[PDB]
DNA sequence: CGCGTACGTGCGTTTAAGCGGTGCTAGAGCTGTCTACGACCAATTGAGCGGCCTCGGCACCGGGATTCTGATTATCCAGGC
DNA sequence: CCTGGATAATCAGAATCCCGGTGCCGAGGCCGCTCAATTGGTCGTAGACAGCTCTAGCACCGCTTAAACGCACGTACGCGC
């Protein structure tokens, strides 16, 4: 049959919330950290554990920016969160000025 | 062959009284001891701030015991007074 | 490269943050705060690695940059 | 050694040393690195013991970072200490709004 | 008679309050309560002026920031009036327990 | 003397002119007493480290110093009372 | 009792940027404040990076990358100029 | 778009914020002398970490087999006209 | 007799529990070197502490009047649809 839209996103935020696994793929993250590490110095390596380190903290902050989002979004009266949310979680986090 | 210390068979031992039948991963090991050196880093620190404001070059066992009452939260921080007092004294009675 | 940050990704990272619905520019604005926090951390390390007179960024160049953005990691030599 | 002497497992003697390497006074009392000690042995037994506590939990012998992340922000005052703390591979508490719930 | 609108008044006294820089909180109700606060945490102390007037100056620029806070939370939230939500809504995404 | 109540020294209009420097429009009448919890919930915060500096200190008398202290631990620093 | 102060250094910078502009007293405390803040702050991240870096010494590398790591942008750059130009022209006199 | 009303506004009343003239003493501050605990250096020693080897969890793949709702059509019953 | 809602079944897939392999491993404990901890001993000075002095925090007391409370009225704002 169908489901409704919205059962297999709360059935997704179950299965990751128990889970550690890194939700980003390491090869495309690898070469965006590549990528904005040649802007500051050419002819740098990299260890592999720094990418991991760098993965790792950047998943765990972009997860809690969620969180303040959809806290964000429910506040607004609604359940889809908007880059309004993510502005105004910035705002009051002192991120964005 | 470079020899670098760490604080593995130290926590192993604490987690052996804590929990006989428990062990524990490296990944979980690496976090342990940047938690240690991190709550060593922050202690130090906060003593090191103390005797700068209070005049005083010693950090005694009264600086640390201030840190801690200033970093860890309250029945943290009191059972972790008990417990450094406790083994303060109990280094001062041996010699 | 910053699209390498696919959708299904973003869409990962929205459900481990409890998030239900999502907008479609979210997924951009997540791309530009991701370019931005991995551009500040790694323009840190970066100081760090020339400050210590090597071409290879290590984890302890960017264990001190998280640590310097009030952002501390635990688990890589800290 | 000084951490039999003490009735602890930390040792006075790493601590003291790097208390004094440290670049964290010019003379270091001989009673801060036993206390400093003992608090770092506490507050791993602290959470060594919810760590192991949410290992039988979730029916495992080993602690992983997961049980560790538990370890950390099921406590009050173990999350308002590392409140600024990434775990990695730790991950988040299972927590679902109310409103996202169906009805 | 004179009788002026809702809204006016409260505008003036932002432009007012917003040009001024001295404090908003008297210097006695305020005296009181941190000395009714500090006494319930270690008996017999005394208090220096500079002091109180430092934890005066302190206290109205966080209540300041949390107002700013609260008032762009409760315009994301589609409103004009601030409501203690929003302060609790600011408070959770600052960090503040 | 005794000290009770002095949470509420802290007037409606204070708490108004607070709003007003912070840009509020329109105050609900359930903030002025939330905002005074959230002030206790700033001073229990603040002067709790400056008597921990004035314990450390051997003084019975709290110091503009201390409280420039439990600033600067607070993440508050504040500029013009030293340090 | 002798209370040291950066008052009349930034009393000459002043005159130096401002001549018929005077300063207030709680705005000296404030600016004195500062001076002492931005000292801590750079002294603290250079004794970080030189216990990072196994050095037991602070030199003029240090304080740069540390201004280089604490100030913003433009205001860094302009300080490590002001700053290289203050090094080199004490180490020639 | 509309409904109900909460908080904006003004004035009479009442309350205590502020002023700046006065006494006191408690505790911050300056000072002065003696010392014990802390650094420094040298020989000694043993706990610590490198190496490596065995084992206990370890894994997400895959196609039957269990199970848990969900859309689904229908069906029954009591209340109002 | 018509009609609206509540429930009490209904099978039906989507998801979930369970077993089997090729897979590479990684905890955790022993062998053993080795350099940092231990220990004995000497130099010294930060600081403990009792003295002195002295600003400044606290208490009171009362003139003045700005500041706050509360009531009454009402319109425009929160929220319900």
């Amino acid at each position: 049959h169908r489901y409704r839209p919205g059962t297999v996103a709360l059935r997704e935020i179950r299965r990751y919330q128990k889970s550690t696994e890194l939700l980003i793929r390491k090869l495309p993250f690898q070469r965006l950290v590549r990528e904005i590490a040649q802007d500051f110095k050419t002819d740098l390596r990299f260890q592999s554990s720094a990418v991991m380190a760098l993965q790792e903290a950047c998943e765990a902050y972009l997860v809690g920016l969620f969180e303040d989002t959809n806290l964000c979004a429910i506040h607004a009266k609604r359940v889809t969160i908007m880059p309004k949310d993510i502005q105004l979680a910035r705002r009051i986090r002192g991120e964005r000025a | 062959r470079s020899r670098k210390e760490s604080y593995s068979i130290y926590v192993y031992k604490v987690l052996k009284q804590v929990h006989p039948d428990t062990g524990i991963s490296s990944k979980a090991m690496g976090i342990m001891n940047s938690f240690v050196n991190d709550i060593f880093e922050r202690i130090a620190g906060e003593a090191s701030r103390l005797a700068h404001y209070n005049k005083r070059s010693t950090i005694t066992s009264r600086e640390i015991q201030t840190a801690v009452r200033l970093l860890l939260p309250g029945e943290l921080a009191k059972h972790a007074v008990s417990e450094g007092t406790k083994a303060v004294t109990k280094y001062t009675s041996a010699k | 490269n910053i699209q390498g940050i696919t959708k299904p990704a973003i869409r990962r990272l929205a459900r481990r943050g409890g998030v239900k619905r999502i907008s479609g520019l979210i997924y951009e604005e997540t791309r530009g705060v991701l370019k931005v926090f991995l551009e500040n951390v790694i323009r840190d390390a970066v100081t760090y690695t020339e400050h210590a007179k090597r071409k290879t960024v290590t984890a302890m160049d960017v264990v001190y940059a998280l640590k310097r953005q009030g952002r501390t990691l635990y688990g890589f030599g800290g | 050694t000084r951490s039999s002497r003490a009735g602890l497992q930390f040792p006075v003697g790493r601590v003291h040393r790097l208390l004094r390497k440290g670049n964290y006074s010019e003379r270091v009392g001989a009673g801060a690195p036993v206390y400093l000690a003992a608090v770092l042995e506490y507050l791993t037994a602290e959470i060594l013991e919810l760590a192991g506590n949410a290992a039988r939990d979730n029916k495992k012998t080993r602690i992983i970072p997961r049980h560790l992340q538990l370890a950390i922000r099921n406590d009050e005052e173990l999350n308002k200490l590392l409140g600024r703390v990434t775990i990695a591979q730790g991950g988040v508490l299972p927590n679902i709004q109310a409103v996202l719930l169906p009805k």
